[PDB]
């Protein structure tokens, strides 16, 4: 039983908690209750291997940024989430990767870029631009919708695969 | 604002509460909706246990103050805490977690400010994620000290300069003052200084753009 420790990071309101619960409880949380920190275990089969997913739902608010140093050392893969309707949540991805590579003191950390809320008609972040970012940082880019469950499973499973390649 | 940790069978949930007057039932309600996504009661009902007292159900109508605790176990009524996977010993203790989560929260400290390395003045030092304020506490034979407010973005460092005994410790506060760096020294008991130094350092690892220039100069 291999255990992968996953961490969902990103700016506030981009849907980190909604994606996590969509993976766990398979339904959409319409309320926006800001996260302090939450952990979830899920058992899943990925590419023929049954895996124990340790999921960490972190805070998008900077008031709780002092927690980031603890959860960034222990985590193995990081799900960097922005919302396609929030341009700065996309720009804030730069800060989140820099902190991850700084705390982990490594240049090659399992990571996946996730553009959430792809169901909305108010897109402001280019898929060319987001794809270009992920290519520049050498990580896969997935678009997701916690409302329609689009690519929710793919986003988490890809990060597990990125963790698995790393070892 | 106050924080409690709810431990469940599949993980932990950190919950923010307004105050200790909140009922344990409301805390239960928030934890279940967070753990399960929905407020739906579902077939199994849930109970809250004080972390120190296993297998015992908390009075849901009691206040959070009644419980002299900040960590609770969320357990289904049909099951036991021992059937879960969480309630781990690798997790950071709750008091430290509350300290990290409360860094931006305003808190004032009575400390002594050192001037010219030979004099002291009793000041009350208000610290928050917004600003650090230095104010006197309680005229022909006394001039009061000019009130000083330092915006958090101007702060560069807050370090423990010296620690001699639990009743004596000195820390240094560096900040940007019109393209020049001023240094402030304060003295208090070791416990008070350690809390202040740690509180500001949490704030510093939340902001940027002037500390890096200070560290580049160093
Ligand atoms: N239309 C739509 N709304 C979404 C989607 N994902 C999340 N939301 C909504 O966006 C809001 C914020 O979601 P939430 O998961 O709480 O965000 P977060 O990133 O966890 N916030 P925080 O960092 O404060 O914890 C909620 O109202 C939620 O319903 C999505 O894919 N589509
Ligand atoms: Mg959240």
């Amino acid at each position: 039983m291999t255990e992968y420790k996953l961490v969902v990071v990103g700016a506030g309101g981009v849907g980190k908690s909604a994606l996590t619960i969509q993976l766990i409880a398979n339904h959409f949380v319409d309320e926006y209750d800001p996260t302090i920190e939450d952990s979830y275990r899920k058992q899943v089969v990925i590419d023929g291997e049954t895996c124990l997913l340790d999921i960490l739902d972190t805070a998008g608010q900077e008031e709780y940024s002092a927690m980031r140093d603890q959860y960034m050392r222990t985590g193995e893969g990081f799900l960097c989430v922005f919302a396609i309707n929030n341009t700065k949540s996309f720009e804030d991805i730069h800060h989140y990767r820099e902190q991850i590579k700084r705390v982990k003191d490594s240049e090659d950390v399992p990571m996946v870029l996730v553009g959430n809320k792809c169901d909305l008609p108010s897109r402001t972040v280019d898929t060319k631009q987001a794809q270009d970012l992920a290519r520049s940082y050498g990580i896969p880019f997935i678009e997701t919708s916690a409302k329609t469950r689009q690519g929710v499973d793919d986003a988490f499973y890809t990060l597990v695969r990125e963790i698995r390649k790393h070892k | 604002s106050l924080f409690v940790r709810i431990n469940a069978a599949h993980g932990f949930s950190l919950i923010q509460v307004d105050n200790t007057k909140v009922t344990m039932k409301e805390i239960l309600l928030k934890a279940v909706k967070r753990r399960k996504g929905s407020q739906k009661v579902s077939g199994p009902q849930y109970r809250l246990e004080k972390q120190s007292e296993p297998n015992v159900a908390v009075d849901l109508d009691s206040t959070l103050e009644s419980q002299s605790a900040w960590e609770f176990c969320l357990v289904r009524e049909n099951s036991s805490r021992a059937d879960g996977v969480f309630e781990e010993d690798s997790q950071i203790d709750i008091a430290t977690v509350q300290d990290m989560l409360s860094s931006h929260h305003y808190k004032s400290f009575k400390v002594s400010m050192i001037h010219r390395l030979r004099f002291t003045t009793d000041v009350q030092l208000g610290i928050s994620g917004d600003k650090v304020e230095i104010d006197p506490v309680t005229t022909k034979f006394w001039i009061k000290q000019k009130p000083i407010s330092i915006d958090s973005d101007l702060l560069c460092a807050c370090d423990l300069a010296e620690e001699k005994s639990p009743s004596h410790a000195i820390f240094k506060l560096t900040y940007l003052s019109n393209h020049d760096y001023k240094h402030l020294y304060f003295e208090s008991d070791a416990a008070t200084v350690n809390e202040i130094v740690l509180k500001v350092n949490y704030i510093l690892e939340s902001r940027a753009s002037t500390a890096r220039a200070d560290y580049f100069a160093q």
